[PDB]
């Protein structure tokens, strides 16, 4: 998935990204759903709306 | 020692000019608020 084409928006917060495979995690979570995309800068936590 | 902030990138080479998951700007910013514990409050640190 890293070298995917049509992915568009990138954006995250959490860990290191080109190392991500290199420190290990315990469980993973995946949420999935629809949202329009003038808001999705909106899904970043801090601000409201 | 370093102090070039041109945006970081470890093999994203379209990065250039913008930020995302892959790429951020390199600095980040200290917090050092006074409700922190010493788990994170500003240490003097001088290494001799």
């Amino acid at each position: 998935l890293y070298n995917l084409a049509p992915f568009f928006t990138f954006k995250c917060y959490g860990v290191s990204p080109t190392k991500l495979n290199d420190l290990c995690f315990t469980n993973v979570y995946a949420d999935s759903f629809v949202i329009r995309g003038d808001e999705v800068r909106q899904i970043a936590p801090g601000q409201t709306g | 020692r370093d102090i070039s902030t041109e945006i970081y990138q470890a093999g994203n080479k379209p990065c250039n000019g913008v930020a995302g998951f892959n790429c951020y700007f390199p600095l980040r910013s200290y917090s050092f608020r006074p409700t922190y514990g010493v788990g994170h409050q500003p240490y003097r640190v001088v290494v001799l």
